[PDB]
């Protein structure tokens, strides 16, 4: 799931993503059984960005393959807590009893909460947290538990809901059970947005649980683990450094502190802004990080293993 | 992430005798075990008096003298961001020396190598009493401060005329547990005799 | 008559009571337990029992009063010891035997079998009386010689009066007749807690409460019926402060109303109260609590009686007012009456305002204070009296943040702001001079005036002297004493003495304990005039510190000059010392 | 800033940190200026 | 003479209520006793009362229960507890069943619990002394007989092991200033581990003859639970004044006692109070404490000692703060101190005993205890700040007292603070110990210590 | 040199983070209490009184029939 | 209106300001006609506007609503409501300016909240009446210069 706030562009990084969306092994991948089948599902949402899911979605050249289920705001609100079952419903069907990846979007979570709440208060049921309903956690587990692969038949369904966090906020229950379901985060940075970074990506509480067993040998080089690690071991240590030299004065910081900064500043300045009609490649992407990392010394790379700085610190 | 005083949580810490509580810092440190040493707590301490007595005897004092440690470190930590490393002296060197030791020779296991996947409790008392037997080796040292010199500057000296010893107790974590209990203990001994002749061949020198 | 049928916890609900008034105490079950009716839904009402509600069975009879929660005032009530609920602790114990506080006692308020000196006054049998007339006098004690009067909302033609003689309280000694029918009246009397006694007319205060210490005396003067707030929670400085003012306080007589305190300091104080004795003008010894009605109620008790605890104490309180007395009700914790309205508030079930606490918690604290001040008299001859309050705040944390505490200061004229710092500091008086403010000035306008003309601007001058000598305290802090200017530093040297002598009062020596009006006033007097003729003669700092050092010697012997050695005396020797720092201060320079 | 006790848990751990740091500084600072005025004291 | 009425109309079965339809005329608290249709027996005690309809909470769940075959027979006695004498040295259940393999309690007379408090005239203040054991308490925050003291902690710090060793090391202090002394242990809500603990330690204890130890494990029905400290006090009280011995009570975890309130408000489906916790918190609370106190009467008086632990490790939490507002002391456990492992993990600068004065004396202790307790205060906080000033200033700046206050509070730490578990000192030997820590100061130094009480025991 | 350093840092840390702090953790009281207390409260007030109009309505049914 | 905090001179000032008030005069008839609301406040300071305007000579066109904190509380609530009735017709019925001066605004503003929590009703903000905005409206909204009158409020 991405998480954003108000303002932050949720929708047009999802464009991106069903624009850009493909398969990576090997860098090998008509695919008309690979196409991914895009299921789009917006709940809530205003008329411009329908305008604009749409008009993206004509201008993509995937008309013959993606799929629109809209429930804007000015409709009923009862409507918008069927849409995504019935947009489940159409990914199932089409992925496994037709044998087709099929991607999900999950558009404004916090939208199907809002008509959850509504549904409880109407009925007039005992209260959750901030008065929700109580089983709205079983509702986001059926919502979200209807995608992953299957033994028994060649299709298979994976789903980025984004959701909106209402005071750019975590503690609140939709991001809460969210997080307790979804087996990954993707953070949008309210931060980044003011410096004017078109992803505004906050690569720190970004994590997937199943990302060690998505990179593979195949998928991408030997080292990538390594190099996730390292940026981490960098980007927290960076962070602290900054800390400590805004306390103490940047005078006061050591060489490796300003080592760190600077690596911060390059890093959040090249790797993480892209383009937005621009797509990129992973192995040569790797080589960049690569890049980022040597700037460090050899020695401050304890994180990687010396056999993978041999292999790549060089290059 | 969460608050610990959730009702499940405080339910929970009210019955359970321990609580390995992981740090999220710990996680995005990218610090595998992500086992915070300060929040966690093992009430079943005193019941293991005597397994660990028949096991060795000097394991609960080291095991002592290596939280106390730990909880300097920490408790420092905020001077040390504050005021700055400059007023820190030798045994506050050596204890922070101890203390990136640990955090990076002990609590760290990664556990996805052959050396790291399995640590036997043979091979956890002996790194942790060659760590600190090289911390009491170096407050013997610095405590010394004789003949014109020592103290801090018997720590910079250890630092770099003892460095190999330093390096090679990072190097003790790969050490393979597969070769068999018997060869492992036979190298920690010697690393240990070789510590003892450090700071010893360092005291006859008196710096 | 009435059963009850509902038996929940602290409520009880019985039916039945097609009758019941609201707010009308109520009778429950056999051992007679004690409770008041809050809802009357249709033919049934609702009892929130005071005491522990278990053992209660269905149809247990519950018998009415007809009378709200209601204080047996008359003679006696002095001396003896009462719970919240106007439960004479001292006799339940003597009766039951055993210590603990049955459930369910019966015991009145005051013994109706004791017998009292009744005298008569010299109103005719055939005469018209009314309300708040003094009919009679009767001496309940010696010091506190009970004018007895007429009870207030009656109004008659008496028909028989009783002569001088050793009478009971179930004996009656009055009837009157206004219409064909004629109604007697005993001695005792009953008059409900919160409904406030009828006065005539609320009085602008004029005279102030001489505490016995100086500084409160002086600096920060608090008249007659004037409210006061003392945020005191620990060290006991509230305790001791209340027996300054049992032993030595112009009140006729003091009610201490301790509510919600933990026992073990309710203990302490029932056992130092007895210690303590008042000192007359003639000088023979007499103990305070023969005027002294002192009300206690522990965490044990319940909690209704908890809270009713205060309006019974002021009640008390008005009924000593009425009787044309000067009187002082101190209020041993307001925060834990809060506590007890919080309780009450969550067991009944009302909508939180601000941190807990009912919505009417600002209008029942301010009905409370606003109980008291100066007032002339319902009925003849025509007497003032005045109920003056001394409630003292207990802020948990220590936080005026605190709702109650807020509420308090509104409400409050007088805040003497005692402090835990000064205590630290080995001050005993402990009184935070700069925080605690003063509202009752200008009320003392004629009294200070024909006291003291200059007086009001003494202590004009010693507040302005405060203020600078604590800019002065940070200045000193910044650069030095050196870099101030001659002035200056005489100002410093001037407020250090006076912070020393004059506003810290020991109390704990015998020349000391009790500060008169005269010698403080005197004190001030020679405080100021020798800081005055010095700061005019700059000459040096350090050659004038020499110099004058004799009149600065002669300004502490004022604190040394005492009452002990006679107020004409101490008087004297206060001139004496004036006149000598002037002569040494003028001839010097 | 979430109103949930964990932020105000922090929130006041911090402010406890501030108070006892800007303490240490106030008495380091008051060494350093003490010494300060002794240098002074010798170079004047 | 009057015989049970043995009621068949269970009607309604809901959480860990059950309803009885016609009941003729019910107590409102009488204890009532529950056949199983299986034959099972079960208790439980009457709640609120309605008129012929009256609501039952039982213990041991209400698994098993059917409409039309379960019957309920109305005791109609109010909880009534047997106590006596011999009471001493047998363990009790929760509820008081005994637990020691040992006969039952042969009844002197049945009380009931919740016994009717104090007539407060009859309260005095605290005197005397009692030897904790502890020197930390025994000294900085002394304890008298009569004093409610609670000892706040936080989960995971060792206050049961605390608790147990007050429980062995107990005895009066008139005894080194020349048997009445009784231990009341109540423990609920204790996990199975620390259950074996106590048990062992009451076992191996050899002071049996003066401690009584109820005991409510975690697995024991709530309602026991909140029986258990009321049972505990009313075996105090008997064994105090109707008996004229001193009696310490200890209990340990209140909190488990506040959470079992908690539940059975919510079981009366009344409003939970403010901050979650039960408005009448406040009410039960204090007539836990308050029947602690000296009477005039009887020669025996109650001391309580509450362990009361702290949530999210602080005394910001409702209980807590309102215990503190309720009692008259506050002891700590520091959570540091744990960590830097020293068993006696007592925070002496948080610890603070309101009537220290009272308990200290020439006839009870030694004259010195009062001056050596504010001198060791007072320099264990200049240490602190000494130890915070080496650190900022590189220690080198420090002059020779700073350097004498640092190894005053290391010593401190290393002797005074950290005591045997099985250790146990005298008050007399702890006095001799903090002078020993002192002598290392000069004598002008200590400035806090009187004239002519220095010179009489600095020379050692 | 380093005494102006110190004295300014001492002096920032008392003019702004204790000053901007403390009205953080004021914000944050009154935020959690006033809301969450309150409308937590309210809810439960609110499902008190509908049980209580629920079982009213059972009783004019019951006395109707 | 006037923003003061507890302890300070207010009361004083809006004395002053009622002592003093005149139209710019840049007639007594058609005067400022001052009407005084006390809501909630202490004996003594009713006292004190009892003797300041009997004394200043005001008296001759100025009417007090007096409601001390001794009242009952809902009767605060209709007090700054019948001055500004009176007010009204003062002003735009009879002619006459008016200055209507309300004491103790937040006086008011508790009377409402303890009513409020007595009828069990929504709570807004810190536990106040959810409708207060409202209720506010109705007092202070009724000041200003009807067209066809030549009154002001």
């Amino acid at each position: 799931p991405l998480f954003s706030a108000a303002g932050l562009p949720h929708n047009e990084i999802a464009a991106q993503i069903c624009r850009q969306a493909g398969l990576v092994k090997r860098l090998e991948k008509d695919g008309e059984e690979d196409n991914f089948a895009i299921v789009f599902a917006a709940m809530g949402v205003n008329m411009e960005t329908a305008q604009f899911f749409k008009r993206d979605f004509e201008e993509n050249g995937s008309m013959e393959r993606v799929t629109l289920f809209l429930n804007l705001a000015n409709d009923p609100t009862i409507e918008r807590i069927i849409t995504p079952r019935i947009a489940l419903t159409t990914a199932e069907y089409l992925a496994y009893e037709c044998g087709k990846h099929v991607l999900v979007i999950l558009t404004d979570m916090s939208s199907y909460a809002d008509a959850l709440r509504e549904v409880s208060a109407a009925r007039e049921e005992v209260p959750g947290r901030r008065g929700y309903p109580g089983y709205m956690y079983t509702d986001l587990a059926q919502i979200y538990e209807r995608a992953g692969r299957i033994e028994g038949r060649k299709g298979s369904i994976t789903q980025i809901p984004i959701l909106t966090m209402p005071n750019d906020d975590i503690t609140h229950p939709t991001p809460d059970l969210t997080g307790y379901i979804t087996e990954g985060q993707i953070y949008i940075d309210r931060q980044l947005q003011n410096r004017q970074i078109y992803p505004p990506i906050n690569v720190l509480p970004s994590l997937s649980r199943l990302m060690k067993s998505a990179i593979g040998e195949g998928m991408t080089r030997r080292d990538h683990s390594d190099v996730s690690n390292q940026l981490y071991a960098n980007y927290a240590i960076g962070k602290d450094v900054q800390a400590m030299k805004a306390v103490v004065g940047e005078e006061a910081l050591s060489s490796e502190d300003l080592l760190y900064l600077e690596f911060l500043d390059k890093f959040e300045r090249k790797f993480v802004a892209q383009g937005a009609y621009d797509s990129r490649n992973i192995f040569q992407s790797l080589d960049l990080a690569w890049t980022l990392l040597r700037i460090f010394p050899r020695e401050l790379l304890h994180r990687i293993p010396g056999k993978t700085l041999d292999q790549y610190y060089s290059r | 992430g969460g608050d610990f005083s959730d009702p499940v949580t405080s339910a929970t810490l009210s019955i359970v005798q321990v609580f390995w509580g992981l740090d999220k810092k710990l996680a995005q440190r990218k610090h595998f075990p992500s086992v915070n040493w300060l929040i966690s707590y093992s009430k079943y301490s005193t019941a293991l008096e005597s397994f660990y007595e028949q096991f060795d005897p000097d394991f609960i004092n080291i095991r002592t003298k290596a939280r106390e440690v730990l909880q300097r470190e920490d408790d420092l930590n905020e001077i040390v961001q504050l005021v700055g490393k400059d007023a820190l002296a030798e045994g506050d060197k050596i204890t922070l020396e101890t203390a990136k030791l640990l955090r990076e020779d002990y609590l760290a296991q990664n556990a996805f190598t052959p050396y790291d996947k399995f640590c036997p409790f043979y091979k956890s008392v002996w790194m942790m009493r060659n760590i600190i037997h090289f911390y009491n080796l170096a407050n013997q040292a610095v405590e010394k401060g004789a003949g014109m010199d020592g103290q801090k500057i018997t720590y910079t000296l250890i630092k770099h005329r003892l460095g190999d010893l330093f390096y090679r107790l990072v190097s003790q974590k790969f050490e393979d547990p597969a070769e068999g209990e018997p060869a492992l203990v036979a190298k920690f001994k010697k690393l240990h005799e070789d510590l003892t002749a450090g700071f010893r061949a360092l005291e006859d020198e008196t710096r | 008559y009435g059963y009850v049928r509902k038996v929940s916890g602290p409520v009880v609900i019985a039916d039945g009571m097609n009758g019941a008034a609201m707010y009308e105490l109520v009778r429950v079950g056999h051992d007679n337990l004690i409770g008041e009716i809050i809802r009357l839904e249709g033919d049934s009402a609702t009892i929130q029992v005071y005491e522990e509600t278990a053992g209660l069975m269905v149809n247990d009879p519950v018998l009415r009063t007809h009378k709200p929660l209601s204080v047996e005032l008359g003679p006696g009530i002095l001396g003896n010891i009462f719970d919240g609920i106007q439960r004479p602790l001292k006799t339940i114990a003597i009766r039951s035997g055993d210590v603990y506080i049955p459930r369910g006692v019966s015991v009145p308020a005051l013994d109706k079998d004791t017998l009292w000196e009744f005298q008569p006054k010299k109103i005719g049998e055939g005469d018209l009386l009314t309300g708040g007339d003094l009919y009679a006098t009767v001496f309940e004690n010696s010091l506190m010689q009970h004018h007895v009067a007429l009870p207030p909302d009656a109004m008659g033609k008496v028909t028989y009066v009783a002569p001088a003689g050793q009478y009971s309280l179930k004996d009656t000694v009055l009837e009157l007749e206004f219409q064909g029918v004629k109604k007697s009246f005993t001695m005792l009397q009953a008059w409900p807690v919160r409904t406030p006694r009828p006065v005539s007319s609320k009085l602008a205060a004029d005279t102030p409460l001489l505490t016995g210490q100086r500084v409160l005396d002086a600096l920060f003067p608090s008249v007659l019926g004037g409210t006061c707030a003392i945020p005191g929670a620990f060290g006991c400085g509230k305790t001791v402060i209340s027996q300054a003012l049992s032993k030595y306080s112009n009140s006729d007589t003091v009610v201490y109303v301790g509510c919600g305190e933990r026992g073990n300091e309710m203990a302490e104080v029932l056992m130092d109260f007895p210690q303590l004795t008042m000192t007359l003008p003639d000088g023979r010894e007499e103990s305070v609590m023969k005027r002294t009605t002192l009300v206690a109620n522990t965490s044990n008790m319940p909690v209704a009686a908890r809270e009713a605890s205060i309006y019974t104490g002021i009640t008390i309180a008005e009924y000593f007012r009425d009787m044309g007395y000067n009187v002082s009700m101190m209020a041993d914790s307001t925060s834990r009456w809060a506590e007890a309205l919080r309780e009450i508030s969550g067991r009944l079930a009302e909508m939180p305002a601000d941190s807990g606490y009912p919505a009417y918690l600002a209008a029942r604290l301010a009905s409370f204070y606003e109980r008291a001040g100066k007032v002339k008299c319902l009925g003849g001859p025509e007497r003032t009296g005045s109920v003056t309050i001394v409630g003292a705040v207990s802020p948990p944390g220590g936080d005026f943040s605190d709702p109650v505490t807020s509420a308090t200061l509104s409400i409050v004229q007088v805040f003497w702001g005692l402090d835990k710092k000064l205590a630290q500091r080995k001050h005993f008086p402990s009184v935070n001079w700069l925080i605690s403010y003063s509202k009752y000035s200008t009320a003392l306008e004629s009294f200070y005036e024909q006291f003291d003309p200059d007086f009001i601007n003494i202590r004009t001058k010693a507040r302005e002297v405060l203020q600078r000598e604590d800019d002065l305290n940070e200045i000193v802090q910044l650069v030095g004493k050196d870099a101030l200017a001659e002035g200056d530093k005489i100002t410093l040297e001037t407020a250090k003495l006076l912070r020393e002598d004059y506003l810290a009062q020991n109390a704990f020596t015998p020349y000391d304990k009790f500060c008169p009006f005269y010698k403080s006033v005197w004190m001030m007097r020679n405080i100021i005039h020798f800081y005055n003729l010095a700061n005019q003669a700059v000459i040096t700092y350090t050659l004038i510190k020499h110099r004058l050092g004799d009149l600065f010697y002669r300004l502490v012997s004022q604190k040394f000059e005492d009452p002990a050695e006679g107020e004409p005396a101490l008087v004297a020797k206060f001139k004496k010392l004036h006149e000598d720092l002037t002569a040494g201060f003028r001839a010097l320079e | 800033v979430v109103p949930t006790v964990t932020m105000l848990g922090v929130m006041k751990s911090r402010l406890v940190g501030a108070t006892r740091g800007h303490a240490l500084l106030k008495k380091k600072s008051d060494a350093l200026t003490v010494q300060f005025r002794q240098i002074l004291k010798n170079i004047v | 003479l009057e015989v049970a009425m043995e009621y068949r109309t269970v009607t309604g079965v809901a959480g860990p209520l059950v309803i009885l339809d016609k009941v003729k005329g019910p107590k409102y608290y009488e204890i009532v006793n529950i056949r199983l249709g299986d034959g099972t027996m079960r208790r439980g005690q009457v709640l609120e009362v309605d008129g012929e309809k009256a609501v039952v909470q039982v213990f041991e769940g209400t698994s098993g229960i059917d409409n039309k075959f379960t019957t309920v027979q109305f005791t109609g006695e109010v909880l009534k507890t047997p106590v006596s004498l011999d009471m001493l040295g047998r363990i009790f259940n929760g509820s008081g069943k005994p637990i020691d393999n040992g006969p039952p309690i042969l009844p002197e007379a049945y009380l009931d619990i919740s016994g009717s408090s104090i007539n407060p005239s009859e309260r005095t203040y605290p005197e005397e002394m009692i030897q904790t054991g502890i020197s930390t308490i025994d000294v900085m925050n002394s304890i008298a007989r009569g004093q409610k003291i609670p000892l706040f902690s936080a989960a995971g710090l060792p206050h049961n092991e605390i608790a147990a060793q007050i429980c062995r090391q107990a005895g009066l202090v008139k005894r080194l200033e020349k048997d009445n002394f009784a231990i009341v242990f109540a423990a609920m809500g204790v996990n199975m581990e620390t259950a074996q603990f106590f048990k062992r330690d009451f076992e191996e204890n050899g002071s049996m003859e003066r401690v009584t130890l109820f005991l409510n494990l975690a697995n024991d029905p709530t309602i026991e639970r909140i029986i258990t400290p009321r049972i505990a006090l009313t075996t105090a009280e008997y064994l105090a004044y109707e008996c004229g011995k001193h009696v310490l009570v200890i209990l340990t975890d209140m909190s488990s006692y506040a959470d079992a309130l908690r539940e059975v408000s919510a079981a009366r489906e009344e409003v939970p109070g403010r901050r979650g916790y039960p408005g009448y918190m406040y009410t039960d609370l204090a007539q836990i404490y308050e029947r602690a106190g000296r009477i005039e009467g009887r020669k025996g008086s109650i001391t309580q000692i509450p362990i009361l632990t702290m949530p999210n490790d602080d005394i910001t939490h409702p209980t807590p703060d309102l215990t503190g507002y309720i009692t008259e002391g506050q002891i700590y456990i520091d959570r540091q101190l744990q960590n830097r492992q020293i068993y006696p993990p007592i925070n002496v600068l948080p610890s603070l005993s309101r009537l220290m004065k009272s308990a200290i004396g020439e006839g009870m202790t030694r004259r010195d205890h009062s001056d050596v307790s504010n001198q060791l205060y007072a320099n264990y906080a200049i240490g602190k700040d000494v130890q915070a000033m080496k650190a900022v200033v590189g220690e080198e700046a420090l002059s020779s007292e700073d350097l004498l206050y640092l190894e005053f509070l290391d010593k401190f730490e290393r002797k005074f603070v950290a005591q045997g578990a099985y250790d146990s000192r005298n008050i007399f030997q702890s006095l001799d110990l903090a002078w020993t820590l002192l002598r290392i100061f000069p004598r002008e130094l200590l400035h806090r210590i009187p004239g002519k009480t220095l010179d009489q025991y600095y020379s050692r | 040199l380093t005494l102006d350093e110190a004295i300014k840092t001492t002096n920032r840390r008392v003019n702004a983070l204790e000053n901007v702090v403390k009205p953080r953790l004021e914000n944050t009281i009154t935020y959690i209490k006033g809301e969450l207390d309150e409308l937590e409260r309210e809810d439960f007030f609110r499902l008190k009184k509908i049980q209580g109009y629920k079982k009213r309505e059972i009783e004019r049914q019951l006395a109707s029939s």
